[PDB]
């Protein structure tokens, strides 16, 4: 489980096994969060030479 | 002098189709309509003449397949006699060669009131047809010396080289025109029909696009990205902005298919 | 299936016929098609017109010129040689019960199956009223096909010269359903059979259109998340000019 | 009387000015189309 | 008859200057429509103008049903008809009529009639012509440059 | 309103023949450049009225 080669999650409680496993989606988070760091320091270079 | 020519909106796609035969194979095709004294010449239907090897010439024009077609034209609607004929001379400018000029000289007995039409279907790719007219003098308004085509305006001469040099010197077989287009009311909304039917189309193109909607802007936001590092760098903003344009139009139509 | 391209020389040789043919009292006027069928699209480069004359009050009394069939065939051949008669095209409005028989007289000189094209002539519907459809054997039936418009150096050159979202599909819409509306109302007026079989298709498949909601919202926030993304670039294209703009009027001031 | 009437004229002229460029704006970019397109 | 027809056309009209008779207003405009020749139909459609002089707001009947048309001889009399009769005292309304048939009509000499029009409205006061007149005078259109020279020939002359 | 006549008006810099591309060898006093085209030989010019 923490290995990550099979994404998965135990009960200890009972001794059983529930649903862990679930795919990502794109364009949203990862791609919008690298976007976010680069827009970031475009806009420093704005302002100091506008004055 | 100048003069007004009416042309009918179906014989200028008519004859645009007649001079894609081919570049080099110089095309000629009748046509019809009717006149306004000697200053008014109007084109309403236009005639297609068969291909000949001898490039438009004297001896290319056949009379007994002419007389055919003019005769049952006539059970079609057709009540207007030939008013000229029309030849393409692609890649060049207007002008009349040596040719046209012993070949439009043949129909004055026949009709004096006969109009040459150049146009050039090669430099018409730009939106505005480039065409030319040539017409033959059945006086009567001239006589000798006197100064026919009444509202002489909007452009010059022009054309290319040997007909520009005389104008009113010689103006037997050639002197230079101007083309003008006459549309009714019900002629206008026929071009309208490029833009139900349609609108399956709107909805078939965001069917494709309803499960690519994270292919789409996965490319839009990677690219936008590679576009700030190279503006961060140039210390630019025009492809920057072509891709935000093309993410405005990817969303706002994408929200109206709810 | 196949489609079908309606050049929009095809379509002005259609609609001019009108008043050159002196067609009132709402008749027709039968015209012919040249084109390429044997391509899954069928594109129609070429069209002519035919004498039509049919009583009003006599639908078995109709002229029909077969002799000129044979003349184009002694000019167009001589001038394009790929073209061919795939069919024939009607001026009128809606169809007739007259069109059967015609296709006894054009199935001889028609190498493939006849088209049966339809142009409206009073120009009262949105965006491509022409329609076109196929006669197959059902006794015989007319099989529907989108009509295009034909893109072309012979086409769009005389189309610019001589003329120079959403709202447009709404109005579209409306159509359809009063179409549908007003059948039921003639249909119960005349009593107290293909339509009442595909009329309960779309009923039960917008109600139903209300149980992907909780799914439908999960992609529409993603656009304006894609929109909130683009509106801080939209700045950067601004911000950035003012500054340049800013240099400029600095430039001026000096002079 | 007569000068306090000629300030309401002014302000008509500039709104005669005012609505045609705010026409003109959007009727240049159809000849940008039929410029840029044609040459 | 063309020939025969352009002039009998304006003759009519230079008798209806000032008040005239208002029957023929709706004689004049129906008729044009039937003629199929050019000179006949453009002769009628000037000869409207000359109908209403002075008239200003009172011509607004006969300025609507031209602008109204399709055709391109019919629009271009429409301009002239606004010059005519707000000639001298102006209005606000009647110069935002010019410029839009400029902006509209892709009819070159029916854009040059709007902006020739414009130096008859301003016939109440010559210093605010130039104004108006310089905004166009770099513009595109060269058809209109042309008119809008006779601007200052017509007031400021 | 500037970028319609600009493009309108370079019908006439397009149809314009162009320029040959030479380079400066010696001068005269008569006000007369030799310019040494590459693909061609030498050529003997007046120089601009503005420089």
């Amino acid at each position: 489980i923490l290995d990550k080669i099979f994404y998965g999650v135990l009960d200890q409680g009972n001794g059983w096994l529930y649903v862990y496993e679930t795919p990502n989606q794109d364009a949203t988070y990862d791609s919008a969060l690298e976007l976010v760091g680069q827009l970031n320091k475009v806009v420093d270079q704005l302002f100091e030479k506008a004055s | 002098t100048k003069e007004t020519v009416y042309i009918s909106s179906i014989a200028l796609l008519k004859m645009l189709k007649h001079g894609r035969a081919g570049v080099p194979m110089e095309v000629m095709g009748l046509m019809l309509g009717e006149f306004v004294d000697d200053y008014t010449v109007n084109v309403v239907d236009v005639f297609a003449m068969p291909q000949s090897g001898t490039g438009v010439s004297v001896e290319a024009v056949d009379d007994v397949f002419q007389a055919k077609m003019m005769d049952m034209l006539k059970q079609t609607g057709r009540d207007q006699m030939v008013v000229g004929w029309y030849h393409s001379h692609p890649g060049f400018g207007c002008w009349l060669s040596s040719v046209d000029v012993n070949t439009q000289k043949s129909f004055e007995q026949l009709n004096s009131r006969a109009v040459a039409v150049v146009v050039d279907p090669i430099q018409s790719v730009k939106g505005k047809v480039v065409i030319d007219a040539f017409r033959l003098i059945d006086t009567g308004a001239l006589i000798n010396n006197l100064e026919p085509r009444q509202t002489t305006s909007n452009t010059g001469l022009l054309n290319k080289a040997n007909i520009q040099a005389l104008i009113h010197g010689l103006n037997r077989h050639y002197y230079s025109l101007n083309i003008d287009y006459h549309k009714t009311a019900k002629e206008t909304k026929m071009l309208m029909n490029l833009h139900y039917e349609e609108k399956e189309e709107s909805n078939l193109a965001a069917t494709k696009s309803m499960v690519k909607i994270a292919e789409q802007y996965s490319k839009r936001i990677e690219e936008e990205k590679e576009l700030t590092e190279e503006e961060l760098k140039t210390r630019p903003k025009k492809h920057l902005s072509e891709t935000a344009d093309e993410t405005l139009e990817n969303n706002i139509v994408s929200v109206l298919t709810a | 299936h196949e489609k079908v391209t309606i050049a929009p020389l095809v379509l002005l040789s259609a609609l001019d016929h009108y008043e050159r043919t002196q067609t009132k009292e709402n008749k027709r006027c039968v015209g012919v098609i040249l084109g390429d069928a044997n391509s899954s699209t069928i594109r129609v480069t070429n069209s002519f017109a035919l004498p039509f004359e049919e009583d009003e009050k006599n639908s078995d009394v109709w002229f029909l010129d077969h002799n000129y069939i044979e003349n184009m065939n002694e000019m167009c051949k001589k001038i394009n040689a790929k073209e061919k008669l795939i069919g024939w095209y009607h001026s009128g409005p809606k169809l007739r019960a007259s069109d059967l028989k015609i296709n006894e007289l054009f199935k001889k000189y028609t190498q493939n199956n006849p088209l049966l094209l339809i142009v409206d002539v009073k120009q009262q519907g949105v965006g491509l009223p022409t329609d076109a459809y196929v006669a197959i054997e059902q006794e015989k039936t007319f099989l529907h096909l989108p009509c295009t418009i034909e893109a072309e150096e012979a086409e769009e050159i005389g189309v610019e010269h001589l003329l120079r979202i959403r709202l447009t599909n709404q109005l579209k819409s409306l159509k359809g359903l009063q179409s549908k509306l007003k059948d039921v109302v003639e249909y119960l007026d005349k009593v107290i059979h293909t339509i009442l079989g595909k009329l309960q298709d779309v009923f039960n498949l917008n109600n139903l259109q209300k149980a992907l909601t909780v799914k439908t919202n999960d992609e529409l926030m993603v656009i304006y998340i894609s929109n909130l993304v683009r509106s801080i670039i939209a700045f950067d294209d601004l911000i950035e000019n003012k500054i340049q703009n800013k240099k400029i009027q600095e430039q001026r001031v000096k002079d | 009387y007569f000068k306090l009437k000629k300030l309401e004229k002014e302000y008509e002229l500039l709104t005669l000015q005012e609505d045609y460029i705010k026409d003109e704006q959007r009727h240049l970019k159809r000849e940008l189309k039929r410029a840029q397109e044609e040459v | 008859s063309a020939t025969s027809g352009e002039a009998a056309a304006l003759g009519m009209g230079l008798c209806m200057l000032g008040t005239g008779k208002p029957e023929a207003i709706h004689d004049m405009f129906t008729y044009s429509q039937e003629t199929q020749h050019g000179n006949i139909t453009r002769g009628l459609a000037v000869g409207l103008a000359l109908i209403n002089y002075g008239r200003q707001e009172l011509a607004d009947d006969l300025i609507t049903k031209m602008l109204a048309s399709d055709e391109s001889l019919l629009r271009y009399g429409g301009a002239f008809t606004i010059a005519l009769a707000y000639a001298g005292t102006g209005n606000n309304s009647a110069v935002k009529r010019l410029l839009h048939v400029a902006v509209s009509d892709s009819n070159d000499d029916v854009r040059r009639a709007a902006v020739i029009a414009l130096g008859f409205v301003l016939l109440r006061d010559y210093t605010t012509v130039p104004r108006i007149v310089q905004l166009l005078s770099k513009s595109h259109n060269a058809h209109v440059r042309c008119g809008t020279a006779f601007a200052l020939g017509i007031a400021c002359a | 309103n500037d970028k319609v006549r600009f493009i309108k008006d370079e019908l006439r810099l397009l149809q314009e023949p162009g320029s040959y591309v030479g380079e400066v060898i010696k001068i005269v006093s008569d006000k007369k450049v030799l310019v040494k085209v590459q693909p061609e030989g030498k050529y003997i010019v007046d120089v601009a009225k503005d420089i």
